[PDB]
């Protein structure tokens, strides 16, 4: 059913993702892009993009709300052996020479990577966890959002 | 054994918390997905 859920390996909480229109979507780096269970199921992927650092299960990206670039936004951080907590701030900005990227300066352990991204409407505008550390030591993810095609 | 398990519902906290700053950085992306300063 649609809600955020925990990736785990066994246990180690490796990632997070997001079940929407009977998707799961997850950064590549959580997965591989190797095959996952859900109870007693199996989901196998179905799109991807090492680039992106994304990955849909059972079928292609269903996110397809965009940071409006001006507005504040929350991140759903579901931590390893932590319930999922709202933390808000307004993005700053990845500059590349394919243009602007919202990006957040919230670090969190590295299994929280997939954890939604949300504007006001609670519509997820991207997945938590690829993103580079600055000259103090701490962290600025993008806010990575894949194309609903 | 890689497998998932529900964690919540996906909803907007209203007066929530807010932190952390804007940082404004230049960035590059290579194939494989790796970010990086410039
Ligand atoms: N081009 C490159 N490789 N950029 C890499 C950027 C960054 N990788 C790191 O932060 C590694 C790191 C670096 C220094 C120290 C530590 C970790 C120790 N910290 C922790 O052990 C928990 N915290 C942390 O690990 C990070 N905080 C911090 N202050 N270093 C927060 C991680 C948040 C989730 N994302 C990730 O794990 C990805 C995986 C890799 C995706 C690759 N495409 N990771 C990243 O983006």
């Amino acid at each position: 059913t649609d809600g955020v859920y925990r990736v785990m390996t066994r246990s180690t909480q490796v990632g997070v993702g997001v079940m929407q229109e009977g998707v799961f979507h997850t950064m590549w780096h959580v997965t591989k892009g190797a095959a996952l269970r859900s109870g007693e199921g199996r989901l196998d992927p179905y799109w991807g993009d090492v680039k992106q650092d994304l990955v849909s299960y059972c079928g292609p990206w269903k996110l397809d709300a965009a940071w409006d670039g001006l507005s504040e936004v929350q991140l759903l951080a579901v931590p390893p052996g932590e319930r999922a907590k709202n933390i808000q701030t307004l993005p700053g900005i990845f500059k590349t020479k394919d243009g602007d990227i919202g990006a957040v300066a919230l670090d969190y352990p590295a299994g929280t990577s997939g954890s939604p991204i949300l504007d006001k409407c609670g519509r997820v505008i991207g997945l938590y966890g690829n993103g580079v550390v600055i000259k103090n030591g701490s962290y600025v993810s993008a806010i990575t959002q894949g194309k609903r095609e | 054994d890689m497998y998932i398990e529900r964690a919540g519902d996906i909803t907007w906290e209203k007066d929530a918390e807010v932190t952390g700053n804007s940082p404004r950085l230049d960035v590059a992306l290579d194939e494989s997905g790796d970010f990086s300063l410039v």
